[PDB]
């Protein structure tokens, strides 16, 4: 079945440009056996935008625990 | 179980705090400058209580020097770096412990003067000249080591706040309990014990005039403790909100924080009343 | 200042009973000199509740990256 | 036709109630300890009135032992079991009836001293030594039997609150009406009648100095009744909320309950003003 | 404490005129040392109103155990 | 536009009976004592005390019917139409009579201070014969709309004791007449007589044998300071009714709350004459 | 009470210019010893607006009885 | 067209049982060339119900103007 | 007609695990000729869940009247 | 970023402003009329302070003449055109500067009288007759040129507000800073410096009675500055809200505006305390 | 009145990042003694945010007339 | 294609009767290559109505900058 009805990522918006100063509490969704879906809320625009799991600021925020 | 529910604006506190801070700053700077000018430089002190009141006015002057920094921190945000943050915090803590230790020394001096009115005149001089420094100023300076280390400036949402930062909440619980104990319990017990002994011994006298100087002392001590009581009640309720004893309130924590800020602003009026008691008698 | 009020925690009663399917957005609050607070917005009730840092679902979500 | 609209979000009451309770506790314990130490143990009483005031201070002392317990019940909930709940309730009811019966005795003693200033000196001694105990303390103890049986601890939403629990609402209306009657109406009528007779008889005097001791007594009685008046008006309106009279307010009932808590906190200042009147004259 | 204000019960104006068809959910309040309060949410007005414990409809709903 | 006059005054129904009951207690006690001392024992000495006895008679007449307003604040008027008319008539009689007594006191002081050589018979003639026809006859003559228009009626929720006018122009012209007779003309008369008194007393600085002016000055100033905010509120409401201020109905509701609160606080002139008699101020 | 404010009507500025088609609910309030209220709920803004008692549209609406 | 699908009255509730004490501000609808659609809102149930134009209380309320 | 369009019960969730401490005001539905539909509200989750008419806590709450 | 949205319909301000304005207007017109009548027309002044107090009462009378215009502007909107608007604004500005310059002159006169009590008597007459006019009234009139040229009335949506309209916000910031400076900083520094010199020189005396007249002066100056302090704090915070320092608040700006209006109403009580200090001593 | 508090404009904090496609209604406030204040209601967030007077999109919108 | 589905004017309400006193902040929509769509809000009726780009009041308001 190469149509993929189920198993849909919220992995689309892989935006490299992420501002750590304007970033609110980013949410790591508990997707089972998928990629790391990190929806970061932006305090400047009051909206949640997805971020790719390769940014230096996101990795530094995840490692600061 | 909501995580924070932190209040974001606090609109009336930012317009009420600098008014109280500026009123207390102006009255404290004028009164303490006058008291130090009259009784510290010109040698106008007569009784033995005036040396301790000069020490209290020195501490009062030291705190009201840094009070406009607290006003600027109230309505604006802190811009003076970390060294000024440490200096302002250490001056506030030194004054807060030094005033109540000075008042305990005044009460114990009155106990020595009233009860032992015959053979205690040189111990009172040794009290007021030499051992007073290691009595109040050395413990007040030694109680500032966590204030010297842990007070800093953080990186908030372009705020740069001036606060004491702890590794965990156990430290802030322990230091809040120690602050409550040293600020209210032991000197309050000492003052109450000396005044109970003074009142019990004074009933044997035939209505003498030696209690005329006791009125200003008990008025000053009662005014100090009535100024500092609601702030201590508020931080005791906040400390018991910590350690998960009162856990059913979440907006109640914000009300407790607002009450602590308002009563802390109103409890700086202990700098006001010391030269005010000299303006009257 | 012996007291401190401007800097308390968001750390409040770290629950160990959190459903991974009901966890839609587990926002990790980025705060200084505090514990790693992870408030997850539920799906059934649409309300944010705390999650403990030793939870298996939160560890599996953080280990997906 | 909403039944209750149960409301538990009184954030300010849990932060204002322990402050007033702690202030009244500290001032009452210091003043009543000083008054009992000076005039109860050392024999410093001179006039006939002070003995009654000493009795009042004893009752006042009995209340301020149990005042911090209510302070815990203001901000936490009751953890001390049912025996401490019964003891705290019976002590508060004994003090509340005993203070107003003591003031009725003081006013009737002033009526005996002012009007019958010639042949009433041994009836005043019999009033102040023998019959005073069966006058105030025995009726105050006999008015505590429903406090002895009905005061308990319930099973709330993990609270364990301490209160009396009645079989039905008819009992709480009857006991609130009896509390209003014995606390305000009959001793108030007795005090007003004796003071009207005193003022009517004092006009025949040629400006004598015998009314100099009347000022402290009328100030104490007026301060007591001005402290207890808004609480009595509030519980009168709350009792009239029952029996389906002013039923149309539902949030008005919650405002009445908040008024009851605030005025009951403020009406405990009658323990404060008995040694304050001794600090002044 | 001669007055009582902390244990107050929902026992006000027990009406006996309630329609069984209009009663959607008759929530019986569980309180200690109180009367058997049963507030029913109406269907015509969508407002909760109390019902008496001696009502025939409430007794038939309770015995429907 | 629909005003929809609804207050939801939950605080007023618990605050207004408290104020009314406090004023009723102290007013009936003080006015009973003043009438018993001066109106029965004939203990009056100066010419001012006859006017103060008239003021206390009007004061006692008002505080007799004050508990009717205390009941009507929280419950509604289930007394009767004749009691409604009598309560309104007694209210207006007291309201104009106290003002005219104060104007006569000021005129008597002007006759005593300025005309200190020949005005002995005119002051006695005033205080014995002319005070009745100059105070009570206008006060009874100004109560004709109280006799006519005051009626108890339903307002589709309960009963109301008030008056009903055919047009709103009647309401605004009676409010303007109440402002003009209660405040403006007697205030102008009192200010003119006291300005003449001060200007004549400045010429007599060599002797300071009289200090009965302080009592009347304190009484008149306290009376007008009690009645000023209610007059300001009803003046603003009268200008609202005359299509001058058109700022919504929430402002009209705020004006209604202000008028009710300041009207209840303006009954403190009941506890003004005998409190000043007690303090000898 | 020379002032009389305890019974006042919603009786202020009855506008003559009222659309007959926009009048959805011309609520006639029954106020004793007062003028006849002709407050009508509008349709364009859904806000109640007072109408004149001598208006032709209100008279034509009331003349159907 | 004998169906009369258009031009329909709201005159469907000709109930003679009308309580004047529980009656709120009754709305007289501006229906052109129709009967008096007097929807009398009830203060007891907070609902708008039409009434017939023949009740004594409704006629007394209409005549009191 | 063994298909049963109308007359459906809310007797699905016959859960024996009922917490009496977390139980809010349970609603006994007035369903004629049906079983005792006791929808108990839970104070922990702020949701209503059906309970079977055989629990000891529910029987003790029903018998406490 | 929401810029202001300055529309909040603050209803309590429009009912609280005319009450305070009318109270201050009545007591100011009565007290200043009495002071000008006694010590300005009859020649009752004895000491040298009374000439400056007569100047202060003249300025106070000038301001309380135009205070009911501010009451009408508070509850209604302005109807008096532009000439009366300019006159009211220029009278308020000249009174506000003239009172504080007069108080600086009184304080420096006290400095000349206390310190140079031997050779400075004719400089005091030259201070009090000749150079006083060019000292206070000439700079206060020269500070009214932007008040003369910028105060107008706008063509608003049927309000026609009375205010000064500036070309840009830089002029508003500059004139607010100049107002804060001339109103508080330089005369406050002058008064504090001369009073510090007075207190330092007065300690050399052997408890002389020459400081009995200093109490009324320091009470008047302290009451004036305690009246004007919170308004100055509020407008300083508002001036720092401009030029992008505290720009993060939007409703906080409206709270600052309401605080400025309330404290500006309460700061008009400096007209109250000048003849009240003559009523007492 | 050396202070000024009454005529204070709603023209503060000029933003320079406004999308022309997201600008649905650029309401220009008509107020005296201030410059051209123009707040545009956004389409993505439905919230009014101001626009600078030197913006190219606002100048192109004003130049359409 | 003389049908023109997309790219539609709000160029409809060209009303000459515009009151400048009742006019709120009028919005000039940023429509490229179109006429100046000036939708003026009315303070009297709280509604937005379009205005033609030829009124004297609208031209005076646009030129006052």
């Amino acid at each position: 079945k190469p149509v993929s009805l189920s198993y849909r990522c919220p992995c689309r918006f892989f935006e490299s440009h992420v501002a750590r100063a304007n970033v609110k509490h980013l949410k790591i969704l508990n997707t089972p056996n998928c990629a790391l879906q990190i929806v970061a809320r932006l305090k400047n625009n009051n909206r949640q935008v997805c971020i790719d799991p390769k940014l230096k600021w996101i990795q530094e925020y995840l490692e600061k625990a | 179980k909501e995580p924070c529910f932190r209040e974001e604006n606090a609109n009336f506190n930012k317009i009420f705090l600098p008014t109280i801070y500026s009123i207390i700053f102006l009255t404290g700077i004028v009164g303490n400058g006058l008291v130090i000018l009259v009784m510290g430089y010109q040698k106008k002190l007569r009784s033995m209580t005036d040396k301790y009141r000069l020490h209290l006015s020195v501490a009062d002057l030291l705190f009201v020097i840094t009070l406009p920094f607290w006003a600027v921190d109230a309505v604006a945000n802190w811009y003076f770096g970390n060294f000024l943050c440490k200096a302002v915090h250490v001056i506030y803590t030194v004054n807060l412990y030094s005033s109540v230790l000075i008042l305990a020394f005044i009460s114990l001096d009155r106990y020595l003067a009233i009860v032992h009115a015959t053979n205690s005149q040189r111990p009172r001089k040794l009290l007021a000249e030499k051992v007073v420094y290691v009595g109040v100023w050395i413990p007040a300076l030694l109680l500032t080591i966590p204030d010297f280390i842990f007070a800093n400036v953080s990186e908030a949402d372009d705020r740069y706040i001036c606060d004491r930062f702890y590794p965990n909440d156990l430290w802030v619980v322990v230091f809040q309990f120690q602050h409550i104990m040293v600020g209210l319990i032991l000197p309050g017990i000492v003052i109450l014990s000396c005044y109970c002994i003074i009142i019990s011994k004074l009933s044997h006298s035939k209505g003498h005039q030696k209690r005329k100087a006791l009125k200003t002392t008990v008025i000053l001590i009662l005014a100090f403790f009535a100024c500092w009581l609601p702030y201590y009640i508020g931080i005791s309720i906040d400390s018991f909100i910590l350690l998960e004893i009162i856990k059913q309130g979440c907006e109640f924590e914000n009300t407790v924080h607002k009450w602590i800020s308002i009563t802390e602003a109103l409890a700086f009026f202990h700098c006001c009343l010391n030269p005010i008691l000299y303006a009257f008698l």
